[PDB]
């Protein structure tokens, strides 16, 4: 329950996954009339670390570029090499690819991208215990999605291809 | 020694022109120039004389006009010939050879 | 001297390429891949024609392609050569062989 | 050279082990495993060839296999061989010798 | 060697002047005294007699009076000859020569 | 080389004996230990074989066993035998002997 700017009252309902995190820089928009990234079908990466490097960012673009797919990079952060490569993909050639910022501060943070592989079908990159790395990337460790909205304040993730078993496991495990 | 831009390294100098930094990579993904290092590659272009290694003759360089050569990250000194960009290095901080 | 993958060293260095990274224990325990540091065993792959020490011929490297050979911690180059990791020392700094 | 575990120093370098730390004292007591210092006492197992420090020829070793040195402080290379510690030195940075 | 202005540098030093500094460049535009760095280019005015690198004979400089040259950022000294700046050098520093 | 309790110093390395620092001054006078600092007297009582300075030829060290020398205060190596205290330098940080 929160504050309507409103007269009357409102119901609104948020599917999907949305997170209060937008679009790091302002270039992948492609979709002037919102001020917003819209994709369809899309590759979805996931990184529990950082990507500032050139090399843990170039094998993803390359399988998104050769599948012909746009890609989501979410992340703690993009920055420096890996986003000025990818702004200078997006406006010279028209690279289909947004890089929006993980949510959570914490453990939230971990447990919530791990949630957004699952219900996507990709796995989680960086991450403490199994360390997988960027720089050694294949098509099905990418999520799929049928939908992305991107808008500045806020992402949103639809249809995610994933395991509907995992996807239950992963229910199941949160209420344990 | 052989001259190259009208320019003739003296003793074991070197004169190499460092090969063009890769733009975009093997999948067509473009690449920032700001992130391209020094590449390390170049070609020899010009040759000094030799110095004087043993007593009483010149030791010729062990590179010639032509070489393709790996270079070290340091050691090399700009040189603007026609404005155009050039390294002299010494003879010994060649690392290798890229023969065929 | 012996070139590989069409590099040849220059002077007396000499190219190697590192031992594969033990990733279990013997016993069957699975090793982190960042708590394993360099490999100081190696084997040689090229080798240069060898500087000159003495006054009027060359003095060849004292280890050929092939050798099993113990490297230091300190002193080695990187070299890529057809997206593979090799490593450029002195002919020096090579602590011993491996003979069988 | 002669070698050790199938393992052959180059150059000038001399492969040693350290002698057995003292864990009791002449009257009977125990010492603490961390107080005991690097045993600067050692036997030597493999020689290298030797360095050209003349003109033309080989130097040898000063020391061969099977004598008893005293080690430098400072110095030694640790070498793994068989699962067991070594230390590999210089010709030169060995004190002195025990003649029997 | 060969003098000038009453000066004979000793042993391998060479007596340079630097080239004048360009005040407009190529399209019209005056440039500021102040951001005009030294000029890397000179001419040879003075050389000496050479020192002895070999044994029982004096080795010539390997540049003469004339020869334009390119002089390194470092290693020069400031000598005033009849109110106007040169610069003395070793003969090794100088990176190459202008041959036309 | 001569040897000494078994011990026999490498190279041009001289192992010699601090003589007994002094207790009481010439009028009867006491003095603390703590107060007395390295005896720079010394007796040799080993030698080394001597280095090679010239080629082809060991040169023999300049002190023989039983010279009484005067020490430097620094660059002497501490070595034990039979829970002894002698200390080993080289041929060259000996300042003079006394002749008699």
């Amino acid at each position: 329950v929160k504050d309507g700017k409103t007269l009357n009252d409102e119901l609104e309902i948020i599917e999907g996954m949305k997170f209060d995190r937008g679009y790091i820089s302002p270039y992948f928009i492609n979709t002037s009339k919102g001020q917003k990234c819209e994709f369809q079908d899309a590759y979805v990466l996931l990184s529990e670390k950082k990507i500032s490097s050139i090399q843990s960012i170039v094998p993803a673009l390359e399988i998104a570029n050769a599948h012909r797919k746009p890609l989501v990079i979410i992340a703690e952060d993009v920055d420096g090499e890996a986003l000025s490569t990818l702004v200078l993909n997006r406006l010279k050639v028209g690279l289909q690819v947004v890089a929006v910022k993980a949510p959570g501060f914490g453990d939230n943070r971990k447990n919530q991208l791990k949630d957004m592989a699952i219900a996507t079908g990709g796995a989680v990159f960086g991450e403490e215990g199994l360390t997988l790395n960027l720089e050694d990337v294949q098509p099905h460790d990418l999520g799929k999605v049928g939908e992305v909205i991107v808008t500045k304040d806020d992402a949103m993730l639809l249809k995610g291809k994933g395991d509907k078993a995992q996807i239950e496991k992963r229910i199941q495990e949160i209420i344990e | 020694g052989q001259a190259f831009r009208k320019f003739l390294p003296l003793f074991d100098r070197v004169l190499v022109e460092r090969s063009a930094a890769e733009t975009v990579t093997k999948g067509g993904i473009m690449l920032p120039e700001k992130s391209q290092g020094k590449v390390l590659q170049a070609t020899v272009v010009a040759v000094g004389s030799g110095s004087k290694g043993k007593g009483g003759e010149i030791q010729p360089v062990s590179v010639k006009v032509g070489d393709k050569v790996l270079l070290p990250e340091y050691g090399g000194t700009k040189v603007v010939l026609d404005d155009k960009d050039y390294f002299l290095f010494r003879d010994g901080d060649i690392l290798g050879k890229y023969v065929d």
